[PDB]
């Protein structure tokens, strides 16, 4: 016999202060207490378990389909924390073609890692005797139980402990693990390859791991996690958006779901109006009825669905490249390619839950997520092009309070594009009418009041019912927008209506900031100023609106 | 040589934090660093029987092309137990000059107590989630935990005491990998007295505190004031009003009475000189009631100001400043306002280890996505302090202008 080498084991132990499982065995059938017996006879005699005394006061149920399931729920309350068998899932995008992908299956190398030997107590079982006459057959795993917690992360990491000399000794391969298989990739001659994969299964016999000899059952089209994998491309599995005569919740679910996964690689696709009617909701059984701009969505994606569309894999001697497209309503699409009309990958970006926006910021932190994809899956930050031209970028992030940064990008004329809607004075203007507005309103009765009184003696008050303090400082200058010509200051007292539009929206939640910024885009020069209120400064009339 | 028992708080496990994504040339470097540093000893490759997790990155300091691998320990150093101590050199702020000197490396020459090794793992990762990444954990002291300067404390003192012997005039201060060495010569016999400590601790960065002062509330001094203008005064007299009790605002607002232009010119009255006069004098003295609590935490706030201007304040208590400065430098950061705002950040963190002994907690001007993008490529320091974001702009900002 030639010696085979001892897999390492791992050491394992219990959670602090936890003791090892004690689960009541259920009575099984006869035919399946059989069934166990002979199934459990045939394992002690290839090695994965070993019959145990009646000292080992552990137990982990057992059951039959025949086939042996363990049920290790509670071993694995018990169990320690592992390190996770991976940090996220691989996209296609990322991976390097190949001319040779070869899969191998190293599943019966499961059962070939042993268990810590400290820790194989833990894993004891009993098989119930006929009628429960005799006491029952007690075993115990010697090797990483299927169902047990640590075994897909004790069993990759010795697999990549016994393949990281064979990786390192052929750097001109490419080898992955993935569950009981491993995946191969090389550029070289079929035969040179073949002839690696060979030696592969030397090296993995070299610790007894068997490979089977007979061709495989994996082929092209590799499908995975809904995903197709081809020689020279990749796409999604096919998406079909199904005929309904009326939707429910799991229904727009199950479309926003397949929306979201083929937007990785069909470009354009909206999910806020669909998305939208989810708003709230409890129920999953509860049918919700179509507006007309789900429905025009649902047509566009629908239209956007109707051929395949395939995305390219990763060649790191190009360049890569993320264009940006404003969609509407928050939404944002990109593309990312390292040869135009050839994808590598797309996606999209919708606006954050917020009171106020615009849509520099909105573009910006598009870019921030996309940087961070594209580090993640390609390890380098794309080369940008975006709808926004290079004076309007510079205009912005000079005048922001915030510090901003966007790397390295060009500007691409694709509209709509990104404007700065108006811009607020540095100084006061000269021969500009000035405006002090002031706005109260009662706590109890909600009657509040808003106006402006100017130098030129122009003077507004308007009642208001339904109101608050914060509206009718926004109203007051509203008001004041509206009664005044292209330029004009404005001197207001609210701390709140300054917070607001020294963010810079151009959209809002609120309607009337909505109205203030209409006005604001429809004028050549506003300064607005701010003063401490109840300080005597006149002009700033409170009197005037607390009446 | 031996190792000396360290554990975490009670009832605290270790830390468990997710590694951020890298780009590929800063795990190649990491790639290289961490396998010289294993033919070393001073790593080891771990089991998946480890489940913690601290962060690591790849930096490059100043004046050197060579990469440099930084742990972000702030999770492990929170959850490792408090060590004891020393009281802060309050003269190290004094002195004229303070170098900074890494003395990382001695860190590596002391083993790690065993049983501690497993809390200090760290992943380098991998492109595209293809592997769960290449695990190690640390046998010796780790550059950037706040254990390691602690346990060499002694060792330190040893090195140490010939220099401090002979020279008692210089103050030498200690703060994670980082010394300070303070004293008042000139800039040359300053830096070879650098090379002579240096080459003192090769057998076994120029700052000038004394060129920093804190900055007082300034008042225009106008020939003719405009209704703006007097508004503007009165808004930061107000604001200030909170800090020094008897400011006062009525003479200069009554000024303000009746809806004049914003451009228009309002003369001065009497009254009005002499409360502004008043309030300028209230401003020539310190606040009232400002000192230091070891026990509390420092806060630093940092306002954007345009054209490559920030300032900042450092205070526990709201409008009991207890630093305040004005951060302008220029350093190959013209058009980035991120590795400017990180640039400020450090230079705020060093002035604050300087004065207290310890690192504030701030409030930046900006977006959380933005700057957790984008702060590790530029960050140079050892020690991260910690940061939260400020999402709504500030009314006080250009009353710090
Ligand atoms: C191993 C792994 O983590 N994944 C996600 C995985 C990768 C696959 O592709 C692969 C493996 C090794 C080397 C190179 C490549 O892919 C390069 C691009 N490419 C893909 C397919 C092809 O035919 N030719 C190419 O050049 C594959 C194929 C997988 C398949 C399955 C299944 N079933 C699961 C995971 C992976």
């Amino acid at each position: 016999m030639v010696p085979i080498s001892p897999i390492e084991t791992v050491p394992v132990k219990l959670k602090p202060g936890m003791d090892g499982p004690k689960v009541k065995q259920w009575p099984l059938t006869e035919e399946k207490i059989k069934a166990l017996v002979e199934i459990c006879t045939e394992m002690e005699k290839e090695g994965k378990i070993s019959k145990i005394g009646p000292e080992n006061p552990y137990n982990t149920p057992v059951f039959a389909i025949w086939r042996k399931l363990v049920d290790f729920r509670e071993l694995n309350k018990r169990t320690q924390d592992f390190w996770e068998v991976q940090l996220g899932i691989p996209h296609p995008a990322g991976l390097k073609k190949n001319k040779s992908v070869t899969v191998l299956d190293v599943g019966d190398a499961y059962f070939s890692v042993p268990l810590d030997e400290d820790f194989r107590k833990y894993t004891a079982f009993t098989i119930p005797s006929i009628n429960n006459e005799t006491p029952g057959i007690r075993y115990q795993y010697n090797v990483l139980p299927q169902g047990w917690k640590g075994s897909p992360a004790i069993f990759q990491s010795s697999m990549t402990k016994i393949l990281e000399p064979f990786a390192a000794q052929n750097p001109d391969i490419v080898i992955c693990q993935y569950m009981d298989d491993l995946y191969v990739g090389s550029d070289l001659e079929i035969g040179q390859h073949r002839t690696k994969i060979e030696e592969l299964r030397q090296h993995l016999l070299r610790w007894g791991l068997t490979t089977p000899d007979k061709k495989h059952q994996k082929e092209p089209p590799f499908l995975w996690m809904g995903y197709e994998l081809h020689p020279d491309k990749w796409t999604v599995q096919p998406i079909v958006l199904p005929e309904k005569d009326s939707w429910t919740v799991n229904d727009i679910q199950k479309l926003v779901g397949k929306l979201n996964w083929a937007s990785q690689i069909y470009p354009g696709i909206k999910v806020r109006q669909l998305s939208k009617l989810l708003r709230g909701t409890k129920a999953l059984t509860e049918v919700i009825p179509l507006t007309e701009e789900a429905e025009l969505e649902l047509a566009e994606n629908r239209e956007i669905l109707k051929e395949p569309v395939h995305g390219v894999y990763y060649d790191p001697s190009k360049d890569l490249i993320a264009e940006i497209q404003k969609q509407g309503q928050g939404q944002w699409t990109y593309q990312i390619y390292q040869e135009p009309f050839k994808n590598l990958k797309t996606g999209k970006y919708a606006r954050m839950r917020g009171a106020h926006t615009n849509d520099v910021k909105q573009l910006t932190e598009a870019v921030q997520k996309i940087t961070t994809e594209s580090i993640v899956i390609w390890g380098k930050t794309p080369k940008f092009k975006l709808p926004i031209q290079k004076e309007t970028w510079e205009t912005w992030w000079t005048e922001y309070w915030q510090a901003t940064w966007i790397p390295e990008w060009e500007f691409v004329n694709t509209p709509p594009l990104v404007k700065l809607w108006y811009q607020l004075e540095k100084e006061p203007i000269v021969g500009a009418e000035t405006f002090y507005v002031d706005g109260a309103a009662n706590r109890e009765t909600k009657l509040g009041k808003a106006g402006y009184v100017t130098n030129k003696g122009r003077q507004k008050v308007v009642p208001l019912t339904n109101t608050t303090n914060q509206k009718t400082e926004l109203q007051a200058i509203y008001l004041a927008l509206q009664d005044s010509g292209l330029e004009v200051n404005i001197v207001t007292d609210s701390q709140y209506a300054l917070g607001i539009i020294q963010a810079q929206p151009d959209k809002s939640e609120s309607e009337l900031v909505n109205q203030i910024i209409e006005q604001l885009i429809k004028k050549e020069k506003v300064y607005l100023a701010w003063v401490p209120a109840h300080k005597g400064i006149g002009g700033n009339e409170q009197v005037d609106k607390l009446v | 040589i031996e190792t000396v028992p360290v554990k975490l708080k009670p009832g605290m496990d270790g830390p468990k934090v997710k590694q951020w994504p890298l780009t590929e040339e800063k795990i190649k470097a990491l790639v290289e660093i961490c396998t010289e540093m294993e033919k070393e000893g001073k790593i080891s490759k771990i089991g998946p029987e480890n489940p913690y997790n601290t962060p690591v990155f790849a930096i490059k300091k100043k004046d050197s092309t060579k990469w440099r691998k930084l742990v972000d320990f702030r999770e492990l150093n929170k959850r490792t137990q408090d060590f004891w101590g020393i009281p802060h050199p309050a003269g190290l702020k004094k002195k004229k000059s303070v170098t900074v000197l890494d003395v990382g490396d001695a860190y590596f020459s002391v083993p790690l107590d065993e049983d501690f090794r497993k809390y200090t793992a760290f992943t380098i990762p991998s492109i595209n989630n293809e592997t769960p990444g290449i695990r190690y954990q640390y046998n010796v002291l780790p550059q950037g935990w706040k254990g390691s300067p602690a346990i060499f404390q002694s060792s330190m003192t040893k090195i140490l005491e010939p220099f401090k012997k002979q020279n008692p005039d210089i103050v030498i201060y200690q703060y994670m990998d980082d010394l300070y060495v303070g004293s008042d010569l000139e800039i040359g016999q300053h830096r070879t007295k650098i090379e002579e400590l240096r080459q003192h601790l090769l057998r076994w960065y120029e700052l000038h505190p004394d060129k920093w002062t804190v900055q007082p509330i300034v008042l225009p001094e106008k020939d003719s004031w405009t209704v703006n203008d007097i508004q503007k005064l009165v808004g930061k007299l107000n604001w200030a009003s909170q800090i020094y009790p008897g400011i006062k605002v009525r003479q200069l607002s009554k000024l303000l009475r009746g809806t004049k232009a914003l451009t228009e010119v309002i003369p001065l009255t009497e009254e009005a000189e002499l409360e502004l006069a008043e309030n300028r004098e209230i401003l020539k003295e310190p606040v009232h009631g400002v000192y230091y609590d070891p026990s509390k935490d420092l806060i630093a706030e940092i306002q954007k100001q345009g054209q490559g201007q920030w300032t900042y304040q450092i205070y526990q208590e709201p409008f009991k400043n207890l630093k305040t400065g004005k951060y302008a430098r220029m350093r190959g950061a013209h058009t980035n306002d991120v590795k400017q705002l990180t640039e400020a950040v450090q230079k705020i963190t060093t002035e604050s280890i300087v004065i207290w002994g310890k690192t504030p907690k701030f409030k930046l001007p900006i977006q959380k996505e933005t700057w957790e993008t984008w702060w590790t490529e530029y960050w140079q320091a050892t020690w991260i302090p910690e940061w939260e974001f400020v999402n709504t702009p500030p009314l006080v900002k250009l009353w710090y202008q």
